[PDB]
């Protein structure tokens, strides 16, 4: 019976998957990033798998328009997220008790601070 | 540190010598074991003895480093928490008064209470005055209850063994400290026979 | 079939664990062979149980009787295996047929030697024995230890101390073989001797009475599987 | 850290016996066991034997983990490549080379394999390191580095 | 040929040099002896004597 | 492969037979002495003087050894409710009912005995004044515990060895 | 007489202590081999300990002390090293 | 701008550089990948403990000067740096000043 | 004096024992909850005798408790087994004559 | 529960946990003169395991930082095209993820045997951490007292006649 679970392969693993229709049934009444990405991916898959030409070229033009719109949406997302990240970084370092209590031994080299070989580097003995 | 036995002013012993014969500390000196309350309610009733235990230790161990640090930390935390509670109460009262002057009243409690029929505004003022104090007491009691429980366990343990000297980190004032002898005449130099 | 690892989990050396494992293996393997032969017979003679419905019609009309008969046959083969392995079945100590289980001589002799010669310590180790055990740490190596005498840590004199440590460590004498230890053991366990109970001095050594090969009992090994000759 | 009794210097017979033991131990060495004549030769050969035992166990466990981890982990992992986040079926998004994914499921299969084979080997390696006992050669206090001699190995 | 020689130099001159960098409590002399042996006993500097009648 | 059926299994999970060095590896000195004395007294009573053997046996019977048997008997009686399980006007099945009772009642006895031990044995070891007194009196060591473990395992093996021929042991 | 059962008697140390009738009646003790039965026993013991504590509010009965190493160790190591092969 | 973190760069790889050859038989340990996976598991356990287990409190005394300048006593075993006797004297003087 | 157990074994056993005790408490509560849930489910939807329902509920609760506690129990079992083996070997070496 | 429970660099769930940073700080308050050869061996094994671990820690933090950096850029996967922003945000965030990882205590048998040992080496290590690393010893003692460890150096000692050297955090009695 082991073969029935090892040799046999799930149908979905072999055949091309269809649409996840649940993601196209209830859509928000917005031109938001999610709907724009869904439309972009639909048109891209169509032009990747369809043998027709006029519809494919219409979808190419609409895909360029969607690329511009999605670039605008990504610009807004990037601006908001990065500004929030920088502000949170600054506020964290304002409210963080920065530890100014680390060992300073690295800044001290007495043998070099007071030259141990006093004048002995300036000519030998005899 | 270690105050030498001949240099050890047994100040604790002095305070133990002035203690009344009925004082529980003397009972500890006789071997009265002290066990931390392990029952919730008991711990509750033990959370109000923090200041009494701290005062007893301060009289016993006035110059112990840990005892002095505990006193200073408890005093500063009490002052800071009291100031925070009073500022929160002042802000709450000011906000409630200024918003109620323009009709706005926060609907947290019932408009008219049971029994006496006090108003929502009055009960809000009372709650904003009382509850911050309760939370301040709760937090201070938690922290310094564990700390003072450990300190008092140590105190009772060292009383049971009749140890009336001063602890390892007692720093006396300058009037109770031995001055250092500066004059140290080195031994006369002498050629070694060998 | 006694899980030598588990035996070492209890107080047991590797060799003693092997011997006890072999003994329990003999027992349980006899019983297991009996069960497997019994289970194999039912796999083939369950039609025999249906065949005997003419001499014993109770089997046909009372199916529970058939189940009881099958269980009885299973137990019968179980007992046959148990007898063939866990019974005495005394046989000659001969080299031509030892090992081959025409007799149960190996298991019987090992079981008898274990049961006869096994007795608990009947006491507790004295402080002199316990201190000796703590001083027996890794000093039983092949290279004998060089014993150096220090008067300030050993006391006594060199002549007395050298013979003392020779008896304690080098001679191989066990702590319970010392006169002082025996006297203290007799004194401490006086109550026990007040009951007429003898006190064991030597802790029971399993390796002196159990042997898979049977060389302790001078059992001649199987001649065709052994190059050497015993006794 | 006590000392042992230092024996007297060996006689000619003892020297000959230890010479014979060293000869036998030298003859026991295989030709493919390339260990030079050194004081640590026997210790290194024992270490190599233990390492070979550990290696055999590790590779058996690695093959077993390749057998096990796939259908449990990697094959269901492929189920994550049937569709995209937006729900549209998987298609090809090129990076630079616009490869002609003309075959049936070429794009999905190649993307899934690129994500799976590294994951497959990584999970199999984690399994092999998890279920292999390295206690054969491990020495916490490095007491196995003691020099062992050929004449000590064999008694004549 | 250069790279095989360079690899041979890297094998016994650089990496061994990076091994011991601090004073050692146990068998420091033996460790330094190993480090120096793998670098100072190269046949290129010792092999000439076997064929000395040439020169 | 059925050693759990035809071998002795009742002594393994009670009377401290499970106590091993791991326990003593974490116990305090007094707790270690208590555990070692309990194991020795339960498994190898030969190491104690007869008076102490009798005292410990009495205490063990009062707390664990006999209380467990009583509670197992109570559970068996619970299993005896309606002993003619399968009976009617026409037929009462004697062999069937007897087999059902002899399979149910010992199982419930075992369940009750195991429950009693699992509940009261740790409390008996920890909080028995007689056990504490005798452990302080004897002060067995780790060597004593190891020797007693060997003796206990050998005695448990001996119990099965002697009971190998219960039907015909001529001795030849 | 309890003393008669503690006397050191050679014969008493090598005689049959478990006869045939004791083998079926005690054969159920091998179920401890199974971790499922061990878990059943652990659950029953812990429930009984909870009951014993709740009724140990009554004087004269002592509940389980969770700070006692001996109690905890015995409770959690009763089935620590079970092995049906041995003995 | 990351140039002056080269001591951090050296640290890890300078530790790596001092690992001797395996078959020179100095320790016989090559615990790279083993430590990789073991520390992966250890970090899983550590994060789980830091999230859903006991975490030590960081509360400390904040208002007593030089409180954590602890001078040697019987509680500290006197195994400090030898020339810290001057430090102990300074600590004693500072405490006698602040009492 | 007395025999001293190896300190590393003591520390490992201490950790394993702490884990075992904590998981034993949590797993007892898990087993009680699993028994209750199995009994509820079997009374709601399964049509069988109360004896069968109760035995199945008890077995399900025990199985859930063991599943929760298996890691700690097995880790402690192996740590204790190795500690006992090491201690037994050391003591047998000391006491062998 | 791995098969290699004997490994010194390994550990169980309830072993003594030390964050890498703390470990390195612990190395700043010790001397090899005061330690026995066995303690030195323990510290050498810990050093080997710790150097490998601190090498591997950023890698463990890479997937988390990689995910966080992408989420900061937005909901667009510009692989090979958003590399500039992705890796700038990584050079920011990966230090933070590694900060969290390095400040997170991890169990280890070497940690539990170096600190919690009865011998003079362990006593010396505990006393040095107590005196020269007050906060590290404070949190370590809070951790140890919850693991059924009783030492004279712990601040949570109820059998001591000398007052604790540091604040005692709340805990169950
Ligand atoms: C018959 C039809 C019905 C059968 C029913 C079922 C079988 C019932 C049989 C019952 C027999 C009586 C009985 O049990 O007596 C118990 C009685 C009690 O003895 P024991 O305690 O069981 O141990 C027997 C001794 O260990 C040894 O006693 P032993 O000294 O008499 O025998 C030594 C030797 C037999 O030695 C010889 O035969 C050598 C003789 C050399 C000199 C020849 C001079 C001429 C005589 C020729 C033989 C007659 O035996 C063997 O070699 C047999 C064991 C090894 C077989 C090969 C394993 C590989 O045993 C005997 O009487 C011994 C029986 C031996 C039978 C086998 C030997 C004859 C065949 C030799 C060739 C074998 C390989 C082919
Ligand atoms: C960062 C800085 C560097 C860090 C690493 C340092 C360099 C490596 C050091 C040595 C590591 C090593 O070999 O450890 C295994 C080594 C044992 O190796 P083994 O299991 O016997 O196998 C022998 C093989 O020759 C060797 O076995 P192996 O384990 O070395 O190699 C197999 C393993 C290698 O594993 C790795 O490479 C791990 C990669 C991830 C971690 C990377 C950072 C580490 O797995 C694989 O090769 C499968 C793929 C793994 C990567 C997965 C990602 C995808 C790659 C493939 C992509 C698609 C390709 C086309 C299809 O460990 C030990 O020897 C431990 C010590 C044992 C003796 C103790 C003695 C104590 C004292 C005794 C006194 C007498
Ligand atoms: C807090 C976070 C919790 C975990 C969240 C889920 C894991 C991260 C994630 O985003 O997973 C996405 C992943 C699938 O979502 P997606 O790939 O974004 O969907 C788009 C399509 O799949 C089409 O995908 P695509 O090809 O267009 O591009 C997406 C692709 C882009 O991926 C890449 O660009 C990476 C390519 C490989 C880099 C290798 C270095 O992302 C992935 O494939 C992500 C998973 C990569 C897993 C294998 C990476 C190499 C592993 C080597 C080590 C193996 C284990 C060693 C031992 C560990 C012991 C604990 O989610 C899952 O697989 C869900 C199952 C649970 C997580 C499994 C994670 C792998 C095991
Ligand atoms: C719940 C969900 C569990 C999901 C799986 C969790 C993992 C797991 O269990 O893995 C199995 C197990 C995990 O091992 P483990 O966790 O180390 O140890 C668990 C034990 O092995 C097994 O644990 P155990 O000691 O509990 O043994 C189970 C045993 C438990 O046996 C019993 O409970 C005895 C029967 C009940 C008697 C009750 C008293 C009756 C009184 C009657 C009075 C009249 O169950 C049986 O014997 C099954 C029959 C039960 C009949 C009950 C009849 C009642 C009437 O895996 C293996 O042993 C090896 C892998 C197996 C799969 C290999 C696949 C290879 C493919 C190629
Ligand atoms: C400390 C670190 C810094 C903390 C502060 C910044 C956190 C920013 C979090 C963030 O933006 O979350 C997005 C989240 C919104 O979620 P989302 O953008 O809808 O989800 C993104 C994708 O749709 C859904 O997510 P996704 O599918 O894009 O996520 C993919 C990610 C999933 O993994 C993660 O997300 C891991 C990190 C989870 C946290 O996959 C991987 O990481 C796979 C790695 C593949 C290579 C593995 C190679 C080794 C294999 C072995 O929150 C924000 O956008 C708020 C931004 C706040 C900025 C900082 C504010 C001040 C902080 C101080
Ligand atoms: C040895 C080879 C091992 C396997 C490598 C992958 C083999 C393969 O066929 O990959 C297909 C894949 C081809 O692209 P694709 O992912 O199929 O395309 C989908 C996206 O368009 C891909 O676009 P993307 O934007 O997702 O980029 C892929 C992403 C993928 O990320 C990586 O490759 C990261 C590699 C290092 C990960 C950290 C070390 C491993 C840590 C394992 C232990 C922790 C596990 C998780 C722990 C818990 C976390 C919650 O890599 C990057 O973004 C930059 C990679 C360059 C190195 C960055 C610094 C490292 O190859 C790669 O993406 C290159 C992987 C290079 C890996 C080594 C990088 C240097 C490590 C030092």
């Amino acid at each position: 019976m082991i073969w029935k679970y090892l040799q046999r392969t799930n149908r979905g693993n072999i055949i091309q998957a269809g649409l996840q229709h649940r993601k196209f049934e209830n859509l928000p009444f917005k031109q938001n990033f999610d709907n724009l990405t869904k439309a972009y991916d639909l048109r891209m898959w169509y032009i990747s798998n369809s043998p027709h030409e006029a519809k494919n070229l219409e979808y190419v033009n609409e895909l360029e328009a969607l690329h511009n719109e999605l670039n605008y949406q990504n610009s807004r997302q990037f601006l908001f997220r990065t500004v929030s990240f920088l502000l949170g970084w600054a506020l964290f370092y304002q409210f963080y008790e920065l530890p100014k209590t680390y060992d300073w031994q690295d800044t001290q080299e007495p043998k070099h601070q007071v030259p141990a070989y006093g004048d002995l580097e300036e000519g030998g003995d005899e | 540190e270690m105050i030498l036995p001949h240099n050890n002013r047994q100040l604790a012993r002095q305070y133990f010598d002035s203690l009344p014969e009925n004082d529980i500390n003397r009972k500890y000196y006789e071997g009265l074991k002290y066990e931390t309350p392990k029952t919730f309610f008991g711990r509750f009733l033990n959370q109000f003895n923090i200041d009494a235990k701290l005062d007893t230790l301060s009289k016993f161990y006035t110059y112990q480093k840990t005892i002095r640090a505990t006193q200073a930390e408890l005093q500063e935390d009490r002052k800071s928490y009291l100031t925070n509670s009073l500022l929160f109460t002042a802000v709450s009262w000011f906000s409630i008064y200024q918003f109620a002057r323009k009709g706005a009243v926060l609907p947290v409690l019932r408009e008219y209470g049971r029994y006496f029929g006090t108003h929502r505004l009055f009960r809000q003022y009372l709650h904003t005055l009382v509850l911050p104090l309760l939370y301040t007491e709760y937090a201070l009691n938690q922290k310094y209850y564990t700390h003072m429980e450990h300190l008092w366990t140590v105190h009772v343990n060292r009383l049971n063994q009749k140890i009336l000297e001063d602890p390892l980190y007692t720093f006396y004032p300058q009037e109770l400290n031995v001055p250092k002898h500066n004059i140290i005449v080195p031994t006369i130099f002498r050629d070694t026979p060998q | 079939a006694a899980r030598v690892r588990t035996l070492i989990a209890a107080g047991f050396s590797k060799e003693e664990a092997e011997q006890v494992a072999w003994l329990q293996n003999h027992q349980v393997n006899g019983k297991i062979l009996g069960l497997f032969t019994g289970g194999f017979a039912l796999y083939c003679c369950n039609n025999y149980f249906h065949y005997f419905e003419r001499y014993f019609p109770r089997l046909r009309y009372q199916p529970f009787t058939k189940f009881l008969a099958q269980a009885a046959t299973v137990y019968f083969f179980f007992k046959i295996g148990d007898y063939y392995f866990t019974s005495r079945r005394y046989g000659s100590n001969d080299a031509r047929m030892n090992g081959l289980m025409y007799s149960n001589t190996y298991y019987s002799t090992n079981k008898e030697a274990l049961i006869q010669n096994f007795e608990p310590l009947n006491r507790k180790f004295t402080e002199e024995e316990v201190e000796q055990f703590l001083r027996n740490e890794g000093r039983s190596q092949e290279e004998k230890r060089n014993w150096i005498y220090n008067p300030h840590i050993h006391g006594s004199t060199e002549g007395e101390w050298k013979a003392d440590i020779h008896e304690k460590f080098d001679s191989g004498k066990a702590p319970w073989e010392r006169e002082h230890v025996k006297a203290k053991i007799l004194e401490t366990n006086k109550a026990k001797i007040d009951a007429g109970e003898e006190i064991q001095l030597k802790p029971f050594k399993t390796l002196n009475h159990l042997d898979k090969t049977g060389l302790l009992h001078r059992l001649h090994p199987f001649i065709w599987t052994n190059n050497w000759t015993l006794l | 850290g006590f000392e042992t009794v230092v024996p007297a210097p060996p006689t000619r017979d003892d020297e000959l016996r230890m010479i014979k033991a060293t000869e036998e131990q030298f003859l026991q060495q295989p030709r493919y066991k390339l260990y030079m004549n050194e004081a640590h030769r026997i210790a290194k050969m024992n270490h190599g034997d233990r390492h070979n035992n550990i290696r055999a166990h590790f590779w058996s466990n690695f093959a077993l983990g390749l057998l096990i981890t796939g259908p449990i982990f990697i094959i269901p992992f492929g189920k994550a490549f049937r569709n995209l986040r937006s729900g549209v079926p998987y298609y090809f998004r090129p990076k630079y080379v616009f490869t002609q994914k003309n075959q049936y499921n070429q794009d999905r299969n190649w993307g899934a394999m690129k994500k799976q084979i590294p994951l497959w080997l990584g999970l199999s390696t984690a399994y092999a390191y998890w279920f292999t006992d390295f206690s054969i050669n491990d020495d916490e206090w490095l007491e196995k580095g003691k020099v062992i001699y050929p004449h000590q190995t064999i008694k004549v | 040929v250069c790279g095989i020689y360079v690899i041979h130099v890297i094998y016994n001159y650089m990496i061994p040099y990076y091994w011991v960098s601090t004073p050692l409590k146990n068998d420091e002399f033996t460790r330094l002896r190993m480090k120096d042996y793998i670098a100072s006993t190269v046949l290129e500097e010792v092999y000439g004597i076997s064929y000395a009648e040439w020169g | 492969v059925f050693e759990f059926l035809f071998y002795n299994q009742q002594h393994k999970t009670r009377n401290g037979y499970f106590i091993n060095h791991d326990n003593l590896m974490l116990a305090s000195l007094e707790e270690r002495k208590k555990l070692i004395f309990y194991f020795i007294a339960n498994q190898v009573p030969e190491k104690l003087d007869p008076v102490d053997r009798v005292k410990f046996n009495e205490e063990l019977s009062d707390n664990l050894s006999t209380k467990a048997r009583l509670i197992g008997s109570l559970t068996g009686l619970i299993g005896l409710v309606g002993f003619p399980y399968i009976s009617t006007r026409i037929y009462s099945r004697p062999v069937l009912n007897i087999g059902l009772s002899l399979l149910i009642c010992p199982f419930l006895y075992y369940v009750g005995n195991q429950l009693t031990y699992s509940v009261w044995e740790p409390k008996f070891i920890a909080n028995n004044n007689t056990v504490c007194e005798l452990s302080k009196k004897y002060n067995f060591t780790v060597f004593d515990f190891a020797q007693a473990k060997k003796e206990a395992h050998l005695k448990a093996l001996r119990t099965e060895l002697v009971s190998d021929n219960l039907l015909y042991s001529p001795g030849i | 007489d309890p003393f008669k059962k503690v006397e050191r008697d050679y014969h008493n140390e090598r005689s049959v202590h478990k006869h045939f009738a004791s083998y079926p009646l005690k054969f159920w003790w091998g179920l401890n081999k199974f971790e499922t039965i061990q878990g059943i026993h652990s659950i029953l013991g812990n429930a009984a300990d909870l009951v014993v504590s709740t009724l140990s509010f009554i004087p004269g009965v002592q509940g389980r002390n969770n700070a006692s190493y001996i109690e905890n160790s015995i409770r959690v190591t009763r089935f620590r090293g079970f092995d049906d092969k041995t003995q | 701008s990351w140039a002056y973190m080269y001591p951090w760069l050296k640290f890890i790889f300078r530790k790596y550089l001092d690992v001797p050859y395996y078959w020179f038989y100095l320790n016989g340990r090559e615990l790279g990948i083993r430590v990789f996976f073991t520390d992966l598991k250890l970090f899983f356990y550590g994060i789980t403990n830091r999230l859903f287990d006991f975490n030590p409190s960081s509360i400390k005394f904040e208002k007593y000067p030089f409180y954590y300048w602890i001078n040697s006593s019987q509680l500290t075993e006197f195994n400090q740096y030898r020339k810290f006797v001057i430090r102990d004297s300074i600590i004693y003087s500072l405490n006698n000043y602040i009492i | 004096r007395d025999f001293e157990y190896n300190n590393q074994d003591v520390n490992q056993l201490n950790g394993a024992f702490i884990s075992l005790v904590e998981d034993e408490k949590i797993g007892f509560w898990v087993g009680v909850g699993g028994f209750a849930y199995s009994q509820f489910i079997m009374r709601k939807f399964v049509k069988s005798t109360n004896i069968f329902a109760s035995v199945t509920s008890l077995f399900a609760g025990a199985a859930l408790a063991n599943l929760y506690t298996h890691q700690s129990r097995a880790s402690y079992a192996r740590v204790a087994a190795r500690a006992n083996r090491n201690a037994s070997l050391a003591l047998n070496k000391l006491m062998e004559y | 529960m791995d098969n290699n429970y004997h490994f010194w660099g390994n550990g169980d769930r309830q072993d003594v946990s030390l964050s890498y940073e703390d470990y390195y700080s612990i190395l700043d308050c010790l001397l090899d003169e005061k330690l026995s050869p066995q303690g030195l061996m323990k510290f050498k094994n810990l050093h080997e395991v710790s150097m490998y671990g601190v090498s591997y820690v950023p890698l463990y933090c890479f997937p988390v930082a990689y995910g966080i950096s992408h989420m900061l850029t937005g909901k667009v996967r510009r692989g090979h095209s958003g590399y500039r922003n992705l890796f700038s945000l990584m050079s920011v965030v990966l230090p933070f993820t590694c900060w969290y990882a390095y400040t997170t205590p991890i169990p280890r048998r070497l940690y539990t045997e170096i600190i919690c040992s009865n011998n003079a080496d362990g006593a010396y290590v505990r006393n040095r951490i107590k005196q020269q690393k007050p906060g590290i010893w404070r949190k370590l003692s809070q951790q140890l007292y919850n693991k059924n460890f009783r030492f004279p150096e712990l601040n949570q000692d109820l059998t001591a006649t000398e007052f604790p050297l540091d604040y005692v955090a709340p805990h169950k009695f």
